């Protein structure tokens, strides 16, 4: 890292000079808690038929969505004190913070 | 295995299985397409799998400028010394700039309307065309960059293209920081969580880790609960701009053709300002436009965003609800009765227990959006903790935070404190009537609106080198 | 990880049910602070000629040892309140907790 | 390549550079051998390099049993159902067991006495032969395991080999935990740091991360400052065991032949009990037996252990002194005067600044061992914090912690509370006079010593399966 600079690098490299990749692009996320995988290190819960998580069957994500998230659209409650711009800035800001690559 | 076209579970695919009596997908041999997030250390039998952030974690407008050097250069106009970002060379929006088009192998945007032949847009981030309302914001900021570089070029004749670009990018970055921390976050967290997780800024602390935490990538998706089932478009007197004022969201995803051929970004920006967001209620969590019909036009089957969020948290090996509560110093309910008390909702607690068996296994997004919203906030305690903790690190651990001594002059900070999203809209669009601050609260025209003429523009005089 | 068990595994696997590799053998150390490398991710300070650490030259480990650690052996001070067994249990215990492999 | 035989800095080598005018290595272009620790994710251009722990982090006597299954099985006597650990088939120590020999490629132990032809020992951990005193402790615990299994077999005739081995192993692991937390750690940390970092055990907490922290691998090397320049050997009357009761350490490293051919483990164990450890003082940090002549008999030149500790911390990317002081909530000296105050030694502070320039760059081991020792402890505040924090996690985060509900019965716990290192020595050697508790403080014969006959045996009654 340059002893002195004037602006942010595009990658974020060198913002933190003692640990130059912190906050920079194409780096692993920090973990606030240890990961919880079916085999301890790689497989996602729900991967292996019959394998429970902490004593209980893994619920299908689509099942949880159907049972808890699904609701009749006519019941929608317009937020009297937030604009749709509140939603949109959220998405825009998220896209300044993180993008998690997947294989094509 | 092609994750898009096969339901076979093999690396790197993790398709969502279909439950019996599904309301839309009666064929249980089908599935919802899912690709596992790229592993930070492929094939390792030593490391605990982790995922990758392809962007800079800092609030630095990287969605405008790019987070990798090749892209960042390609987004720039190098034909001259003006320090501008490149604009669309084939289309304009009422004489104003559109984002340049991107060059993708299998452009999804083309699939949203075959005869229009409008590809996806090119921007600092790969998702600018995902919805026209997001595209409008990227376009707005692109215009503000060029507007700033132009004024700067008048104040400082000697400044070359590189200097103008960096100075304009630095102002835009501060703008995103100010709008986010001054206007947005207080309305996300509520006053109590705001004071607790984001105490008054002091100065840069190089011991504050600024990285995005893996959990944040799933927790911040709380915003999915705010999504309305339509894209609303209004004319210059804020009335339903016919013939299609309320387009179903399942026909706007990647619909870049709508920005180019259906009136530009003004109708869209006015719709965002004059329409309420959806409120998150415990039995009105997320609409079917994203739960049943996500990306329906651009792939073999409609996705389910809430379901993808839960499958993603498992893909990423994220701990369950109680583990995150414990992390945040919040009580961990063990019975349906205790969960009911935490949720102030026994009915939801029962549905959750029936699905998960224990609140220990509730997926972080599901648990987080299930909690009652904090007073004057739009998330509960758990998400407030995760989101507030993330944003304090992004602020305190940023050497280029706009308020850090040395980044801007005292007079420069005074000038920047006058910026607002409504003013930026006034400066870069054909809209002359905009929301009264705070823009994230105002949502009712004309009660909550004012003329642009009444809003002081950003004063760049303290940027003069003289 | 079996639902129940009566003894530790040899590898340490499954001691922690939710994250079964924690404390298990042949796993990465946990970091209490982000790493500090010359290039931000791999090269140790002292690797590249002329690369300073935080504004100062990297001190040769051998120079620090010579100038700060070296002392006259006949000046050695017996610890009136500790046995050499105190030293030995420390090494024995260390060998229960960590061994950092290197290529042969 | 071979980092042991060349000074080329190329993977996987990171040779220590030699300062001008070194008092030993006169050719300034030469070096001290050093191999980088294996990376967790080899060759990665995404991950921040990290190192690997080959052992179980738990205090579970893995140095006896092994941390990998094939090894664990190879350490066991599989020729019967007595649940014993295999013992040397070629040599005995006055009728008592010795560890079996290992089968290494470039066996270092053979090099220490070419004519004796005694190879290194095989144990749960690869370093058992590093010094005879360490070998003696390994041998002691192997005997204790076999002794336990034998008594358990008399108590429970129906118990098979697997059961006997597991029950004996469980007791041995408990013994290591008790001696460590009851007798050893209080004397390392001092009463004040013991109470702060190791408050009374309440229960197993499945949210406590039990992994060893990277910094601990370096910080726990504070022990190098305790090392005496000789291996002391004493006869049954605790008098010098002639012809050589004081062997320079540079001639005992990997000297397994001395255990086999020079009197067994009794003279070694006696020397450890009745000889003082070296006291760490600010101008007497570590001896030349390990600073100039480490492994002299098995390397091209003597290594420097203090210097290797510092090169290792850099190999491991460990933050400097002040970052660790900050982590520990301790004040961070920024000038020579401030460091002088923290170290209560301006002379040492000045020396550190001449070498490092800033306290931000002092290597963790060097800064750690430089601090004045806590009252009735042998580490300063920084090392107390790192060491105390680590041992709390190993205790609270261990599902098999000896006091954890369901591991042992109440009556078993009462019996285990009576174990002691002096008693274990009495049970497995020809020594009949041992130190008074605490063995780690007692160091003067005959004052601090008593008859084995005054110390009761571990009562195994409660292991009888009713
Ligand atoms: C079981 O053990 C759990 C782990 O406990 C730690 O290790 C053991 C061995 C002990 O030494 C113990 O003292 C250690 O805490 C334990 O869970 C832990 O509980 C604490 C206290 O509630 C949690 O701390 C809180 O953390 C949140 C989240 O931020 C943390 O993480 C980020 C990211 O790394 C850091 O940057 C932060 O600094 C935090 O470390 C904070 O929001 C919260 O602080 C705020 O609230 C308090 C209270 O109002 C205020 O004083 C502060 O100013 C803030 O406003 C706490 O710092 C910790 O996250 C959590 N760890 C885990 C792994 O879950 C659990 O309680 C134990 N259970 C029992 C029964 O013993
Ligand atoms: C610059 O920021 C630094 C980081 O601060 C955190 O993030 C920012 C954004 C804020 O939110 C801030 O509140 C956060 O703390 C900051 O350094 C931090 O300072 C604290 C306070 O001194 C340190 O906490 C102490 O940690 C040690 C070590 O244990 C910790 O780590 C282990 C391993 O991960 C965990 O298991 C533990 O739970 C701890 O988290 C503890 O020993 C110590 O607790 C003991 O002492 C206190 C007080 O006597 C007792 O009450 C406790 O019971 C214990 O006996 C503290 O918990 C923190 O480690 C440190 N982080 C870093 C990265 O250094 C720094 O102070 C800021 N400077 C300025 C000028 O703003
Ligand atoms: C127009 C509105 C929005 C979408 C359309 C949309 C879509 C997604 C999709 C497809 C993903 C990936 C799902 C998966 O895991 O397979 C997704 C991820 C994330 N979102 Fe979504 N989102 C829309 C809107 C929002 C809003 C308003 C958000 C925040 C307030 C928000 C956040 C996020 C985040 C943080 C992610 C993860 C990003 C990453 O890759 O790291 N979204 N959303
Ligand atoms: C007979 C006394 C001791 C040694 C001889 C000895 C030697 C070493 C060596 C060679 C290393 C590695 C150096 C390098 O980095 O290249 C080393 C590492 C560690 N030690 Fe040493 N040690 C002797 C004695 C002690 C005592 C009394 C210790 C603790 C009280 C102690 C600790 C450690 C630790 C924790 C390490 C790191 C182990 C790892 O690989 O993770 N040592 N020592
Ligand atoms: C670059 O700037 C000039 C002047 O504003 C403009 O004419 C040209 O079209 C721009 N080029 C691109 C690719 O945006
Ligand atoms: C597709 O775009 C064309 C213009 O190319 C437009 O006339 C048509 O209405 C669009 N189709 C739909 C379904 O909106
Ligand atoms: C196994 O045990 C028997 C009986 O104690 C003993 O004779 C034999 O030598 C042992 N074998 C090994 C390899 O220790
Ligand atoms: C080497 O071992 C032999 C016994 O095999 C012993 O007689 C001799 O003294 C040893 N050499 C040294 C230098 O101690
Ligand atoms: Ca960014
Ligand atoms: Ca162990
Ligand atoms: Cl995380
Ligand atoms: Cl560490």
């Amino acid at each position: 890292c340059p002893e002195q600079d004037k602006y942010r690098t595009i990658t974020g490299m060198c913002n933190n000079r003692r640990s130059p990749t912190l906050g920079a692009s194409n780096r692993a996320f920090v973990r606030w808690l240890p990961a919880e995988y079916e085999d301890g290190f790689s497989l996602p819960y729900g991967w292996t038929p019959g394998v429970k998580r902490n004593g209980f069957p893994v619920a299908l994500a689509r099942a949880v969505s159907n049972e808890i998230v699904r609701f009749p659209t006519d019941q929608l409650t317009p937020d009297q004190e937030r604009s749709l711009m509140f939603m949109q800035w959220g998405q825009l800001l998220d896209h300044d913070l993180d993008f998690t690559p997947e294989p094509a | 295995v092609n994750c898009e076209t096969s339901c076979v579970q093999q690396p790197p695919c993790f398709p969502l299985k279909i439950p019996p009596n599904d309301p839309r997908i009666k064929n249980q041999a089908d599935c919802i397409p899912f690709f596992r997030s790229c592993p930070a250390c492929p094939g390792s039998n030593i490391t605990i799998r982790n995922q990758i952030n392809a962007l800079t974690s800092f609030v630095d407008a990287s969605m405008v400028y790019g987070s990798e050097e090749p892209l960042a250069r390609n987004l720039r106009n190098m034909s001259n010394q003006l320090g501008l970002l490149a604009v669309n060379q084939r289309f304009q929006d009422n004489g104003r700039a559109l984002l340049p088009f991107d060059n993708l192998h299998d452009d999804p945007c083309l699939l949203t309307n075959r005869s229009a032949r409008i590809p996806c847009f090119l921007a600092g981030d790969t998702r600018s065309s995902e919805m026209p309302e997001l595209t409008s914001m990227h376009t707005l900021l692109l215009r503000e960059h060029n507007r700033l570089a132009t004024e700067l070029k008048s104040l400082n004749p000697r400044w070359d293209g590189e200097r103008l670009y960096q100075e304009a990018r630095k102002i835009v970055g501060a703008m995103v920081q100010i709008i986010t921390y001054r206007d947005y976050l207080p309305l996300v967290l509520g006053p109590t969580a705001m004071r607790k997780y984001l105490p008054t800024y002091r100065s840069y602390n190089d011991s504050v880790d600024p990285r995005i935490a893996n959990v944040f990538t799933n927790a911040f998706r709380y915003g999915h609960t705010l999504i309305q089932p339509f894209m609303f478009r209004l004319d210059n007197r804020y009335q339903p701009m016919e013939p299609n004022p309320r387009v179903p969201l399942s026909r706007v995803f990647f619909a870049s053709w709508r920005v180019v051929l259906e009136g530009g970004i003004d109708p869209i920006l006015r719709g965002l300002m004059a329409t309420p967001a959806k409120l998150n209620r415990q039995n009105q969590i997320a609409v079917d436009e994203i739960r049943e019909r996500l990306f329906e036009q651009v792939m073999r089957i409609g996705l389910d965003l809430p379901a993808l969020n839960m499958q993603r948290s498992r893909d990423h090996g994220l701990p369950g609800y109680n583990a995150w509560r414990r992390f945040c110093g919040l009580p961990q309910p063990e019975t349906v009765g205790q969960l009911g008390t935490v949720l102030r909702n026994l009915k939801l607690a029962r549905k959750l227990m029936e699905q998960y068996g224990t609140p220990n296994n509730i997926d972080i997004w599901m648990g987080g959006v299930s909690e009652p919203l904090k007073r004057k906030g739009r998330v509960g305690p758990l998400l407030a903790c995760i989101i507030g903790t993330q944003f304090r690190k992004l602020r305190d651990g940023d050497r280029f935070w706009w308020e850090n001594e040395g980044v801007f002059s005292m007079q420069q900070r005074q000038a920047l404190a006058q910026i607002s999203l409504p003013r930026i809209i006034c400066d870069n669009t054909g809209i002359t009537t905009v929301s009264k601050n705070n823009i994230f609260m105002s949502n009712s025209y004309p009660r909550d609106f004012v003329n642009c003429s009444t809003l002081p523009a950003l004063n760049l005089a303290s940027w003069r080198e003289a």
